[PDB]
């Protein structure tokens, strides 16, 4: 089919229904270990703008609590310019949000994304793109994998260890002929707790648009962009799709 | 329960209630192969028994109302009606045949209406308090009549207008016109919407053209209007001149009883009185075949085209569709080329075919190039205007022998012809998704172009129709078609509208409402046709009306339009009902929108929701169209889940097609898409309003842009340069395909970069101007937590573009929307109105949001404040709010309730002489409580007691104690001047001679006098600034520290802006003095109810034991406050409903011996409301003076102000600022005597506390030219107003506050829970800091912070660091804030040479400018302005102008539209205000009024008070001017002095030295 986008664009309308059933996939809680808190308000909007078919990701920023520094409260997210695929995604560099206010103390905690599949470990593409950029900047960054399957969604947070960084770094090119060396043991289950008390917000691109699946011809994966506070757009928002309107 | 379907007429298009038709003799039927020709001869001329009025027989003032006519006389129809139509003023109904010259008939009545406003001797006409309205079926005819009524009545000076009903903003400026011509719907919407009720009373003439539409689908509207007129008259008692123009049809009888027409006005004319007798011929086609009917019509047409033309005259032909006119033209052209082409060629080849071949030969571009040369015409609604003009001009001049045209010609241009022919008749109607026969009105209107009165002896009409129609069009054209009501069809809608207006609250209201409908009368006249079961029992149709009313009302109930208690009979309109009525939407659609529209709704669903509307009920998806549609549906830009064989999809497709402005070949598709894009606007607007009222973000956000796309034919993906009517064609397409963000083009601040961006030098210079003319703004805002549960938002906005009137128009509205983190829920919304003269002039705005209980406990990250243009693309700009972290104030602690007291007496006072002061042996309840700590204790003491409880008497005790103990000098502080003025006149009558004391007040205008007054008196009264002006040099003035008692009355105003900041500074100083000089001072603070008094107490060094603070609900008497919210008033003073409400409450109060006092925004309003009182009272039962009509006459002879004559004469007292002393005495004393229970008070006179039994507050908004909008009342003003309530003994004091929706919550919130007192001190830091530096009190940076520790600001900034902009909530952060604050201030001070910082600890010392500032008490910025403006070359004028710019004048009023008065004065005064500064500023007003003062020019009542206010603040300002000048060694100082004299004696220093002498008039001089 040539008009793939239509079905999906109609389909992902009801993503808010998939939020009527959410699973907090958390294992044994350890007091000594650090723990991440996720705002519900971010999950709401981040999901209801995503897609049933194409993968989408964003960066997460937060900071230590006062009463216990080991508790990492995610405070905000960043939708960078990207070009998604099914199961995989081409996202850009770490945001340059030094310009914006309240950016003093906003610690990059990792990233968060939809999952077309339903695994219990970081995927080779995930380990790859995670190892890219994050490896030689901060190995303490985490990966929040969200099962976006129809009917209901599920959140699972993972912490990539040296094996995936080394394997990913050695994998200088996402070779379709490799897919070897990675193992379910590369990732540590990081406790992720969902909270509706804490509230978070979005940092969007200056030009509003963040999805370049229709603007891919001009998409620069490796470039610097200026950002701003605001409210995100849907994956198949009319601004993401200039092409279709001018085709008359 | 009733079936509405059963009641409406089932006969469809044929409302033929009688198959039996009657023809006149002479008519006959001729049978022909393809058709039957049934023809009727032209009617005989009538024999009138009246002589016609000659054009010159008319009155003088109207001779030009009738042109130098060809006959110079009224025709029979126009002559018979003349009596009642011109000399009488009776309502009437004139039913007359085709083309009766309605214009003149209207003009007669118009001229009559003009009579009783024309002044007796004055040869001029009051064009005020007088309006007239003309209702016509279609907009075309409306425009035609506007044209025919504009130049026709120009000589009277009257302005006419087409009611721009396509703009709800263009209904404010419409008031300059007297003659309104419009459609029924625009008028219905206009009259229905309450905001326009203000100007409805003004109308006194209503002409309804083509009333016979009552039988048509539009009828219910006309019926609704007429019903509206005779329904909510209420106070009015006068019904406008009701005049109806009709065609001759039966049931004219009933229309009479409908329109209230007596026989003296009821007229009826038959075909005989036609100005040009019209012959009839009916062609009845007999074909069974489809195509063969095309030739049936064509052959029958050609038969009649050739028939008529062969008889030497012209013809006109109407077609059923659009392009059909050219398809018919081609057929006829070829049919003659086949044969004759001689009769249509020319009437003289030598003098007609010339022009036909020469100038009448075509220059125009369409195919008409060939057609026009055959002697034929085509008036298609779609040709170029010029083509149409040059085309019709050919038929007019006799060249073209046949004109084929669309229906539109019958409505617009008046182009008569001898013979008219109707082809087709069966026409398509998208509303029904099918075909129907041509409507009667269209037929009549078309025949309205038959014949030529002056040229022809007879005209002729010919119709081509099917034999199935035959009798119908005959019944139309021979007085058989009945006029039946269609009201039922929309009854539910018109009922809803009335319920919204508040005109219906129970069934019987609707029952009575229905009595003014045509339906009602026609049901009475004929129950068997409207299917009434029982008129036998009900004969008046009461029961039936009740049933019907309930039957509709419960539908409105179940659809959530209105709320209805079926059993107990009570009705209440809801939001949906208001939206339904005010946006003119059908109930069904509203229901659909209500039920289908989710909060989660996204773009794709909205189109489907749109499609499901009642307006698209019958949208049939014809298979013929299926192919062409599917081609679009496949490639639509917005997904459509509906299948190709489904109406919803068709509608969606066609709308989305319209948004891309596509072309269709099929008529069927085109008519439909036309209809769609026609109704889409109001439908979408309704949807938007709905989504907004529900507080749903994305739906409204999207829908707005959708409405914009709906009107602008463009998607958000297109560039807004497209939106300009004057724009570069080739440039935009290069931008649309650039992938470049559009917003990036705006900051191209040069035509070069523009030229680069668009790839063109030529067009760069053009588009550059458009970018600089594109609506764009820059905004910034912050959050301010008043209290835990309340967050205040403060915004500052600048509009940045060049107002090119040509495109922008008079106004640019903007949607302001405060929303949550997600952008889902809407927290607050408002509409900002950007006018020309506010652009570039950035300004501020603020509003209240009660913090979400969720967020109140857990701080959210940020809110979003978005601003978007209502009609301009990509103007949208949004920003976050607060975010950076805030500490909400801790929830208020409890007040201090009062334990039981029937205690304290005058005998607890030591001296018996003191007991004779208070008189009333008992002490007031709340007053008695604090006695011990006031009369006995010598401690610092605070009393916060509700205003009206008696603090005034409390103040006296402190003095009595201070006196009996022989302490020393006593200072009474109070910003309320009136109270000081009274207290001086009061105290020395009760206190002076009882213990040897001298009491005297103070005029700050002379500090030197005041100092001596201080020294020379035992106790004194002063305002805060007045005494502060002395205290600000306590170091030197010994008699300051000699003080021991200071009373601080109404201290609550230490937050009341700058004067309050000074007030704070004063007591702060006195504390600082008590400290630094060790000798303690007693502070007695008296205030009204406060929040956390603790800070205020600790601040003033109060003994925490005696810092009493009671709540508002602690009143010694009972107060019952009413508050009512009204819609669409938050941006104006008040409205009619509030006025009515107020007077009802007032008169009702007066009826029970409880006199009422009404507060209004201004004198103007008082006068208007006085007149309103006179009309209101003089039309009802309660209407008295409240006293004898005889005994009161003498006081009418006290007219020291004429304005108060006739109003007060009828029992309404007035009070305003600037009132003469005698007047105020008289009126107030008369009020107290009970001579009038209705008191009207200007807000300004809140100071004149005329306490009463019941108080009313009419409006809470007052306009200010400073912020360029309406400003709302605040807690203090309103409270001071409220305090005036004390019912006679047992009676409860009653308060009525009328306001807007946006304010009611706030008022009810803060009137019961007093608002926190914050410090304004932060704004006057430069002044106080500089002053403290001046006296060498503060010498080092540290000493600044040291000084700050004594202020309320310092103690209050710690308990709410959020409010004051503190960067860090921590105390550390606060100290940092103070440090940074002081540092910035000191740098700012040294920047303009106010101080000098001697470096190293460092030491600071005052300099000239600052020393001046501190010496005279002038604001830092005023000094700065003066220094950089005064020069050694400056003259007297320049010094005046420089003076007028002082900051101290910002407190001077700037009334709405006063500029107009200032322009009038500027022509009487020689000195010219520099043109390079805004004349919308107060400096202009000051500059002119000071001249007016110098010229002793006669001024208005407002300007003189403004003048007094201005003059008050001049003396210590001119001294600053001259002292600035004399410091630099500029001799020009001697000028500024010469100015100073003029200011004191009120005269130019150029006049006779004797003019400055009192009362030396010109005679003496």
């Amino acid at each position: 089919s040539k008009n793939e986008w239509r079905k999906s664009a109609i389909a992902n309308t009801l993503l808010y229904l998939r939020l009527k059933n959410i699973y907090v996939s958390a294992d044994d809680f350890v007091e000594e270990q650090n723990v991440y808190v996720l705002p519900k308000n971010l999950l709401k909007k981040f999901i209801e703008i995503s897609d049933v078919k194409i993968q989408v990701a964003a960066f997460i920023y937060g900071m230590s609590a006062k009463d216990h520094p080991k508790v990492k409260e995610i405070k905000t997210v960043v939708l960078v310019p990207q070009l998604g695929h099914v199961g995989s995604v081409q996202i850009s560099n770490i945001p340059d949000i030094g310009d914006l206010p309240d950016t003093e103390g906003l610690e990059l905690l990792g990233w968060i994304h939809t999952q077309t599949e339903e695994l219990k470990f970081m995927a080779a593409s995930e380990v790859a793109t995670h190892s890219k950029l994050f490896a030689d900047k901060k190995r303490d960054c985490i990966d929040i994998s969200i099962f976006s399957t129809p009917g209901s969604v599920s959140l699972s947070a993972y912490n990539l260890t040296d094996e995936g960084y080394q394997w990913g770094e050695e994998n200088k090119d996402i070779m379709n002929v490799l897919s070897e060396g990675f193992e379910p043991t590369f990732s540590t289950h990081a406790q992720l707790l969902l909270s509706d008390r804490i509230t978070g917000n979005f940092i969007i691109p200056s030009g509003n648009v963040w999805n370049y699946t229709f603007m891919g011809t001009a998409f620069n994966q490796e470039g610097d962009y200026n950002f701003k506070y605001g409210i995100p757009l849907e994956f198949y928002n009319e601004m993401h799709r200039p092409v279709h309107f001018l085709q008359f | 329960v009733i079936d509405l379907e059963k009641i409406k007429f089932d006969e469809s298009s044929k409302l033929m209630t009688v198959t039996k038709v009657s023809l006149p003799e002479g008519s006959f039927k001729r049978v022909k192969p393809q058709y039957d020709e049934i023809h009727i001869p032209a009617p005989s001329k009538p024999v009138i028994d009246y002589e016609l009025k000659e054009i010159t027989s008319l009155p003088d003032w109207c001779q030009e109302a009738f042109p130098s006519s060809e006959t110079t006389s009224l025709n029979p129809i126009q002559s018979k009606v003349f009596h009642a139509a011109f000399e009488g003023d009776s309502n009437m109904l004139i039913c007359a045949p085709t083309g009766s010259g309605k214009t003149n008939i209207a003009l007669l009545t118009v001229l009559k209406a003009l009579s009783h406003h024309y002044n007796p001797k004055t040869k001029k006409l009051n064009l005020s308090a007088f309006k007239i309205v003309y209702i016509a079926p279609l907009k075309a005819l409306v425009q035609e009549q506007v044209r025919e009524f504009q130049r026709r009545l120009a000589f009277l000076g009257i302005k006419v207008a087409e009611l721009t009903g396509d703009s709800r903003l263009s209904r404010k400026q419409i008031d300059e016109t007297q003659v309104l011509v419009s459609t029924p719907e625009k008028w219905d919407i206009t009259t229905r919407n309450s905001n326009n009720l203000a100007i409805v009373e003004l109308v006194r003439l209503l002409i309804i053209d083509e009333i016979h539409l009552l039988h048509d689908d539009r009828g219910p509207v006309l019926e609704s209007i007429v019903a509206r007129t005779f329904w909510a008259s209420k106070y009015g008692q006068e019904y406008p001149r009701i005049i109806g123009l009709s065609a001759t049809l039966p049931n004219y009888e009933d229309v009479g009883r409908f329109l209230r027409v007596p026989k003296e006005g009821l007229f009826y004319f038959d075909s005989s009185f036609r100005p040009c007798p019209l012959s009839q011929q009916f062609c009845g086609i007999k074909e069974r075949n489809s195509l063969k009917k095309l030739k049936a019509m064509n052959d029958a047409c050609y038969e009649k085209v050739l028939e008529s033309i062969n008889e030497g005259n012209q013809i006109i032909v109407f077609v059923h569709s659009r392009k059909e006119t050219s398809r018919t033209a081609t057929w006829l052209k070829n049919k003659f080329a086949e044969e004759n082409i001689t009769h249509k060629l020319t009437k003289n080849d030598a003098g007609s075919k010339q022009i036909l071949k020469t100038e009448a030969a075509n220059v125009l571009d369409p195919s008409l190039r060939k057609l026009i040369e055959s002697g034929i015409g085509t008036h298609h609604a779609g040709l170029t205007r010029s083509d149409r003009s040059l085309s019709e001009d050919l038929f007019a001049d006799g060249l073209l022998q046949v004109l084929v045209c669309t229906a539109t010609l019958a409505w617009g241009v008046n182009l008569p012809a001898h013979t008219v022919i109707i082809k087709g008749t069966d026409v398509y109607s998208p509303e029904k998704g099918s075909w129907e026969q041509l409507s009667p009105q269209d037929v009549l209107q078309m025949l309205g172009r038959a014949g030529r009165p002056r040229y022809d002896t007879f005209g002729e009409g010919i119709i081509i129709t099917d034999q199935s129609n035959v009798q119908y069009y005959l019944s139309v054209l021979n007085q058989q078609l009945p006029i039946e009501s269609q009201f039922v069809s929309k009854l539910v809608d018109n009922l809803n509208a009335e319920v919204v207006a508040g005109n219906i609250k129970c069934r019987n209201d609707a029952v009575n409402w229905l009595a003014y409908t045509y339906l009602y009368v026609r049901m009475l006249a004929s129950p068997m046709l409207y299917k009434v079961p029982d008129i036998s029992s009900d004969g008046q149709l009461k029961k039936f009306r009740e049933s019907l009313v309930h039957s509709a009302l419960c539908i409105l109930k179940e659809q959530e339009l209105v709320l209805y208690d079926a059993e107990n009979d009570v009705i209440e309109a809801t939001d949906l009902g208001n939206i339904a009525s005010s946006f003119y939407i059908n109930h069904a659609s509203m229901d659909v929108y209500n039920r289908e529209l989710d909060e989660h709704t996204t773009q794709i669903d909205l189109f489907r929701i749109f499609s499901m509307s009642e307006e698209f009920k019958y949208v049939s998806v014809r298979y013929e169209e299926k192919r062409e549609l599917k081609q679009l549906l496949e490639k639509a830009p917005i997904p459509i889940r509906e299948d190709i064989d489904d109406p919803l999809a068709k509608v969606n497709v066609l709308l989305q097609s319209y948004f891309s402005q596509l072309k269709f070949e099929g008529f069927a598709l085109n008519s439909d898409i036309v209809f769609i894009h026609q109704n889409a606007g109001r439908l979408l607007r309704a949807m938007f309003e709905i989504c907004l009222k529900r507080g749903w973000g994305h739906p409204t956000r999207m829908l707005l842009n959708l409405c914009k796309s709906a009107t602008t034919k463009m998607w958000p993906t297109n560039c807004p340069l497209r939106q300009f009517k004057t724009c570069p064609v080739e440039v935009i397409k290069r931008l649309e395909a650039s992938t470049v963000p559009w917003g990036d083009y705006l900051q191209l601040e040069t035509p070069a970069e523009v030229g680069r961006a668009i790839r063109s030098e030529k067009y760069g210079k053009q588009v550059y101007d458009l970018l600089k003319r594109f609506p764009k703004m820059s905004v910034t805002c912050n959050a301010q937590p008043i209290t835990r549960s309340v967050m205040r938002f403060n915004i500052e906005i600048i509009a940045d573009w060049i107002w090119d009137m040509n495109v922008h128009g008079s106004l640019e509205p903007f949607l302001l929307m405060l929303e949550d983190t997600d952008g889902d829920s809407i927290l607050y919304y408002d509409v900002l109105f950007i006018t020309p003269d506010i652009v570039g002039h950035e300004f501020t705005l603020s509003f209240t949001y009660e913090l979400k209980q969720h967020n109140q406990n857990n701080l959210p990250p940020n809110f979003f404040l978005t601003l978007i243009s209502e009609n301009w693309w990509h103007s949208e700009f949004e920003i976050p709010v607060s975010f950076n972290g805030f500490k909400l104030p801790k929830k208020f602690p409890p007040p201090t309730p009062l334990l039981e007291n029937i205690s304290i007496s005058t005998s607890e006072l030591g001296n018996d002489d003191f007991s004779e002061v208070f008189e009333f042996k008992t002490f007031n309840k709340i007053q008695s409580q604090v006695f011990e700590s006031l009369y006995n204790s010598n401690d610092s003491v605070f009393v916060g007691s509700g205003k009206g409880t008696g603090k005034t008497a409390m103040a006296e005790l402190a003095l009595l104690n201070h006196w009996r103990q022989n302490k020393g000098r006593a200072v009474y502080i109070n910003p309320s001047g009136e109270k000081i003025d009274f207290l001086l006149s009061d105290w020395n009558k009760r206190f002076s001679h009882l213990a040897g004391g001298k009491i005297i007040n103070k005029l700050g205008n002379d500090p030197s006098l005041n100092l001596k007054l201080l020294a020379k008196s035992h106790v004194l009264l002063a305002t805060p600034v007045q005494f502060e002006l002395l205290s600000r040099r306590w170091r030197q003035r010994k008699n300051i520290q000699s003080l021991e008692l200071m009373i601080y009355d109404d201290a609550h105003e230490i937050s009341q802006g700058v004067y309050g900041a000074v007030y704070e500074t004063l007591i702060s100083r006195m504390i600082f003095i008590a400290t630094q000089l060790e000798k303690k001072i007693r502070f007695v603070c008296l205030s009204n109810c406060l929040a956390n008094a603790r800070d205020f107490g600790e601040w003033a060094g109060m003994t925490k034991s005696n810092i009493y603070n009671f709540s508002p609900s602690e009143r010694i008497e009972p107060l019952e406050i009413n508050i009512q919210s009204f819609k669409d008033v938050e941006h104006i003073s008040f409205n009619f409903s509030m006025l009515q409400m107020a007077f009802e409450a007032s008169a009702a109060a007066a009826g029970n011996r409880n006199s009422s006092s009404v507060f209004l925004p201004s004198r103007k309003d008082c006068m208007e409301v006085a007149s309103a009182f006179m009309k209101f009272s003089k039309a009802i039962e309660w209407d008295m003076l409240n006293v004898e009509e005889e005994q009161i006459v003498p006081y009418i002879e006290k007219l020291t102000d004429g304005h108060l004559r006739a109003p007060l004469k009828h029992g309404v007292g007035i009070l305003y600022k600037g009132m003469a002393s005698n007047d105020e005495r008289i009126v107030k004393r008369l009020y107290e005597y009970g001579a009038v229970s209705v008191l009207l008070i200007s807000k300004d006179c809140s100071a004149f506390a005329c306490k009463t039994d019941e108080v009313i507050i009419l409006g809470t908004n007052l306009y200010d030219g400073a912020e360029h909008k309406y400003m709302p009342y605040t807690i203090n003003e309103l409270l001071e107003m409220v305090g005036l309530a004390s019912g006679n003994d047992s009676m409860a004091g009653k308060v009525l506050i009328l306001t807007s929706h946006n304010m009611k919550a706030y008022y009810k919130k803060f009137l019961i829970e007093p608002l926190p007192t914050e410090s304004y001190l932060q704004y006057i830091i430069h002044d106080t800091l500089n002053n403290e530096i001046a006296n060498s009190i503060i010498q080092s940076k540290q000493d600044c912070v040291d000084w700050f520790t004594y202020s309320y600001f310092y103690r209050r900034i710690h308990v709410n660091p959020s409010y004051y902009g503190v960067r860090d909530t921590s105390p550390h952060g606060i100290s940092v804030f103070l440090s940074n604050l002081v540092e910035t201030c000191l740098n700012d001070l040294v920047e303009s040479s106010f101080i000098e910082i001697d470096d190293t600890t460092e030491i600071i010392s005052t300099l000239s400018n600052g020393l001046i500032a501190s010496h005279y008490g002038v604001s830092f910025f005023t000094i700065q302005s003066f220094v950089s403006s005064l020069s050694n070359t400056s003259t007297l004028k320049n010094m005046l102008y420089v003076l007028s710019t002082a900051v101290e004048f910002e407190s001077v009023p700037l009334r709405k539209g006063d500029r107009a008065l200032l322009v009038k004065l500027s022509k009487r005064l020689p000195l010219r205000f520099p043109e390079h500064t805004s004349s919308g500023s107060v400096s202009f007003k000051v500059f002119l009024l000071l001249q007016a003062y110098f010229s002793r020019l006669e001024l208005p009542v407002d300007f003189q008070n403004d003048l007094k206010d201005i003059l008050e603040k001049v003396v210590p300002l001119i001294n600053v001017v001259v002292d600035i000048l004399s410091a630099n060694g500029y001799l020009n100082a001697t000028t500024a002095m010469d100015l100073a004299q003029m200011l004191i004696q009120g005269v130019w220093d150029v006049d006779n030295p004797l003019r400055q002498i009192p009362h030396f008039n010109n005679k003496i001089l």
